[PDB]
């Protein structure tokens, strides 16, 4: 009982702010500290707001695209590392480890100076590249861990039975690695939907996303319309995860 | 009729000569076993034949066709692995039909062949089950059926029955030998077990450090060893020292062994002063009373230990010089005349013409 | 096939991660310009300015604030991972998944919600007064304690997962052998379990300490002007004052710390294996 | 009496593993628990060691109840199958762990550890991690770690299963000598029958969590109790018979497989009762062709001759349709050995050497 109680406290720690912002969405008070009745006004005001909805759309588009490209590249790299045995495998693992365990501020400023030394405008392309860059290692680790739990002699057995490589990667590896691919996609989507530090450095006025839009409103005050946006984004993000499991199944 | 002819095979891995130089021929319709200690290099030969490894230098034939560089997808050679290398998601039926599908076999013939292959190994009712729902003995049969369904010219087995228990291993040792005769294709087997090789094989090649020591029938290996390693590896032997005194006739030679004189049967030519090794096996030595001996001359020693091993009694006998000699015999506890005395003067004898004389 | 994948992944990392890092370290040695940003004049003025007391107290404050957050995560994270390893295998993936559901809402909104929850006249002060645990309202906003509470919130999941992986890979017979030889639960932890799971601890510390020194929105929304993190210093120099060489000099301190913790990881792994 | 078990029961995932077990382990002896795979021997070993808790019954050690005492406070040490062997410590510290954790004065730790390492012939590999050693070395380190606390009972769990065939034969004798040197009781769980026959002073045979027989190694092989123990320890030949009349206190006439013979029965029988006659393969003789008034009792054909190296196994077929599986030694250089294959043959035994079961 004491063990179960401790686990509940940590879950109650993280989930309480989400419950507050969901509940304060229906509150009438602009500041949100107290409870002063039930109103629906905030949702209607959100429906007529254009910049907020555009920022939400841009964030979702970035998340989907970054997740897809990162999943593809990481899955191919993981299959490459697992399939072959070569001298450079520890070195690639070390580079991936160092990339994963690196500060976000250094990675942001480095990409800033790189994109300013090449004359590339800050916007869609810079943001997409940054998200792919910091999403790859997790996909690689997930797929590698999933694949290493199976025997490697099945590939030799497939060779002896008269199968080319592409057949081997289209009949054996992929059905055993699809549930890892789905998890990699979901994890990348979450990481791209959560980040605030890199986006605030490698973006431009042409493309606006939710982090900087909310950061601008902070200096004046955050209306409860933002709380009305967060509750909808929870439901939309929920169904995408539900769909991914069914497709992988 | 030769099938595989290996000439001048060499292979080096990480600065190590695994196979110095090998000459070997495999005939048609036999059971061949490669037997030796751990790390002798049998798996390298198996993989080179199968095509999963490439030879540094040499030539390989199959039916008078050079496949030294043909990849391991067009050869008519099939392999059974130690870990059974089974695809988990596929069923038994698809596991068997994999090789037929990637050979562009017409769709009408697939089901009868697969069902026949499963019937050959007694698994016709487990067609729709998956692995992880099968015991070890079943998974092994699935692997054999998957290998045999392509009608290959040669089947390679790599320590196939190692992970199983005793009685099941003994029973599958017999079904494999029956299956080889039923089909009619050559089997090549790699094992570390002596009795397993001696039971099911028609030709044994003993390998040590990448070289061939002896090749012959099982009887020609257990009964007529060529050197000391082969004698000591298969079975268990006693090493005696001898010096030649004189020769009586063409096949009988007088010599001293551990300080005692007796007649021995030597066929090849020897000269006085030459040292020899006389080898005797535990089941061929006899311990008899010397008080009423009055029969012939023999070795003298004491009995130290009597070990009861179930069906057999193993005795450790110390000679006067100090060499250890061990004698094996059946245990008959209902026989009134059964020796049980310890620490007594008794003689060691053997019946004439049962020795193996090897020069040094 | 084999070559295409390796070249692409190596080319992507060297172009986007490693080469730009060498540009930052080489930017800390050159000279500022108003319109040309960096000018090719080798100077050591950038590094020696960090020893001024004004810019040295800010760095010292960040280390203390991040170090305590790392310790708080370890104290609250090792027991959580340990108890999750004594559960049926079927329920474990669901419990882990419920740790990343909060991440779908952006981080800059979740801190805004927590600020309301901890306000003087907000919840958790009315409820405590109604319960009677406290007598006068607790004021922790714009204090060093508020930042540490916020940092633990965001980065706690990142520490749990490395620890859970190391614990689940333990060998059960090793834990049974100690119990047979006369080990209490405490002596097994000090002498066997902790040394066997040390690389998991160092991996979690890297993922919680270094990111905790660059989160500038926690300090802006919860700490104030007296309690700042290093990320606030770098942000101003790169986006408002436009003194790029100084920002490179400050960012070197984070890189230097990374090498020290990475070295421990390599030495801890070699001894264990 | 060292350990006494009374009414022990245990259930795991609802399936019973130990219905009810009564056992007494004495002082200064070698005991082996031998049986097929999955019969609850490991459960008994872990129950004694203290790593599992019983659902009913009592466990005693020197007439003090230890049913609920934790494993740290029992005087029992165990050698594991996989040689636990903490990877971050040297051999010296591995051996000295138990001494260090019972609050032992520092002056006695080094000599005791050195002596324990010397008893297993590892005195020079004192400072080496357990990854620079081989299988035998690791096994000897585990044994030395177990025996340095001076325990009242040592438990071994398939200790020598992963080694080769010659090292196994050497270490069997080594352990048998070490037991006499120390003077404490050993409990060994094994799946190989030859080891139990050559290493034990008392064998307990278990099947489905129940005791089938208990006695000297001679008793199990020579005098089986039921039909299961025979045929598990070696090979057996079960012949059916019908009792006719009791000639005297020792010999009883019976009809074996349609022919008459005289057999030895040591209990009360009545005409018409069904009997089982068991004979080992090596106690049967396939003698010369049927000679009038010389050899009688069975009739059969050879039908096979298998060569196995030292021995030769012949599986003969009777007149009724039953295999007999005779075994004998292979003497090739003896110029009267018979290589006959499919003619009329005779089967005999020595009028005794048979086990009769009711
Ligand atoms: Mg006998
Ligand atoms: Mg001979
Ligand atoms: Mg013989
Ligand atoms: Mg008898």
């Amino acid at each position: 009982l004491l063990r179960g109680g401790f686990m509940t406290a940590i879950y109650a720690y993280l989930y309480i702010p989400i419950i507050i912002l969901i509940v304060n969405s229906f509150n009438s008070s602009r500041f949100g500290i107290n409870w002063q009745g039930f109103t629906t006004k905030w949702y209607s005001l959100l429906m007529n707001n254009d910049s907020l909805l555009q920022a939400a759309q841009h964030s979702l588009t970035m998340a989907v695209f970054s997740a897809t490209f990162a999943t593809l590249i990481g899955s191919l790299t993981a299959v490459a590392l697992y399939r072959y045995r070569f001298r450079g495998k520890p070195f690639v693992s070390g580079m991936l480890f160092v990339v994963m365990m690196s500060p976000d501020i250094v990675m942001a400023i480095s990409l800033l100076v790189l994109f300013m030394l090449l004359g590339i405008q800050l916007g869609f392309w810079s943001l997409l590249f940054s998200h792919i860059t910091f999403c790859l290692p997790f996909v690689v680790v997930t797929v590698y861990s999933r694949l290493k739990g199976f025997d490697v002699r099945m590939l030799e057995a497939a060779k002896d039975l008269g199968a080319s490589e592409f057949t081997i990667l289209r009949k054996i590896i992929l059905p055993l690695a699809m549930p890892a691919v789905a998890a990699g996609w979901v994890l990348s989507f979450t990481l791209s939907m959560d980040d605030v530090v890199v986006s605030s450095f490698v973006t431009g006025p042409s493309y606006e996303i939710l982090p900087l839009k909310i950061y601008s409103m902070v200096k004046v005050g955050v209306s409860p319309e933002v709380n009305a946006l967060a509750t909808i984004l929870l439901v939309l993000s929920l169904v995408m995860v539900i769909a991914s499991q069914l497709i992988a199944r | 009729s030769p099938l595989v002819q290996l000439a001048g095979i060499r292979k080096c891995f990480d600065g190590k000569e695994v196979i110095p130089q090998l000459d070997l021929t495999i005939n048609n319709g036999e059971f061949l076993t490669l037997l030796g200690p751990s790390g002798c290099g049998k798996t390298t030969v198996l993989r080179l034949i199968a095509g999963l490894e490439t030879v540094d230098s040499g030539r390989i034939m199959l039916d008078n066709e050079d496949i030294t560089h043909v990849p391991a997808e067009n050869r008519y050679v099939n392999t059974v692995f130690q870990s059974y290398a089974l695809f988990p998601h596929m069923t038994v039926f698809e596991n068997v039909a994999f090789g037929l599908r990637m050979q562009k076999t017409p769709a009408a013939e697939i089901t009868p062949r697969v069902m026949e292959a499963l019937r050959m190994v007694q698994l016709e009712t487990f067609a729709q089950r998956k692995p992880h729902q099968l015991s070890g003995g079943q998974q092994q049969r699935v692997a054999i059926a998957r290998a045999v369904v392509n009608k290959p010219r040669l089947l390679l087995l790599d320590q196939s029955l190692s992970a199983l228990d005793y009685k099941l291993r003994k029973q599958m040792q017999n079904e494999l030998k029956a299956l080889q005769r039923k089909l009619g294709i050559t089997f090549v087997f790699v094992t570390h077990d002596q009795e397993e090789a001696l039971t099911m094989s028609d030709r044994i090649v003993v390998m040590r450090d990448g070289r061939i020591e002896q090749d012959g029938t099982p009887r020609e290996i257990y009964e007529e060893p060529k050197n000391l390693f082969v004698a000591g590896f298969i079975g268990e032997i006693n090493m005696f020292n001898a010096t030649v005194i004189e020769r009586l006739d063409e096949q009988r030679v007088r010599a001293n062994v551990e300080g005692r004189e007796c007649n021995i049967y030597v066929n090849f030519a020897v000269e006085p002063g030459q040292k020899l090794h006389v080898l005797l096996r535990p089941e061929d030595l006899r311990v008899e009373e010397i008080n009423d001996d009055n029969h012939a001359e023999g070795l003298i020693g004491y009995v130290r230990e009597r070990n009861y091993k179930g069906m057999t009694l193993e005795s450790v006998v110390e000679l006067e010089n100090g060499k250890m000699v061990m004698v094996s015999e059946f245990f008959n506890e209902d026989d009134p005349d059964f020796d049980h005395s310890l620490d007594q003067k008794m003689a060691i004898n053997w019946v004439e013409s049962w020795e193996v004389v090897l020069a040094d | 096939f084999q070559n295409v994948v390796i070249v692409t992944i190596v080319g992507w990392l060297v172009l986007f991660v490693f080469l730009p890092n060498l540009m930052i370290i080489g930017t800390s040695f050159l000279t500022r310009d108003d319109a040309s940003f960096v000018k090719m004049v080798f100077t050591l003025d950038n590094y020696t300015r960090l020893l001024d007391p004004l810019y040295f107290e800010v760095l010292l404050h960040s280390l203390n604030m991040a170090l305590i957050a790392t310790l708080a995560c370890l104290v609250l994270g090792y027991p959580f991972a340990w108890f999750l390893a004594k559960l049926p295998h079927k329920v474990r993936p669901l419990l882990l998944f419920l740790l990343i559901v909060p991440f779908w809402t952006n981080s800059l909104i979740r801190i805004y919600g927590l600020k309301i929850f901890l306000s003087t006249k907000g919840y958790l002060n009315e409820f405590l007064l109604w319960l009677g645990v406290i007598d006068t309202p607790i004021r922790i906003m714009f204090t060093p304690s508020a930042v540490i509470i916020g940092l633990v919130y965001i980065l706690l999941p990142f520490m749990v997962m490395p620890l859970y992986s190391s614990i689940e890979k333990l060998d059960k017979p090793l834990l049974e052998a100690a119990r047979d030889l006369g080990a209490s639960k405490l002596q097994t932890f000090i002498r066997i379990i902790i040394p066997l799971t040390m690389p998991g601890i160092i991996a979690g510390c890297l993922l919680v300490m270094l990111p905790a020194m660059g989160l500038f929105y926690v300090s802006d929304l919860m700490g104030g002007a007296k309690n700042l993190l290093i990320g606030n210093v770098i942000k101003v120099q790169f986006l408002n004052i436009r003194d790029w060489p100084f920002g490179a000099a400050t960012s070197i301190t984070l890189t230097i710390v990374m090498g020290l913790m990475l070295l421990v990881y390599w030495r801890a792994s070699r001894l264990l294996n």
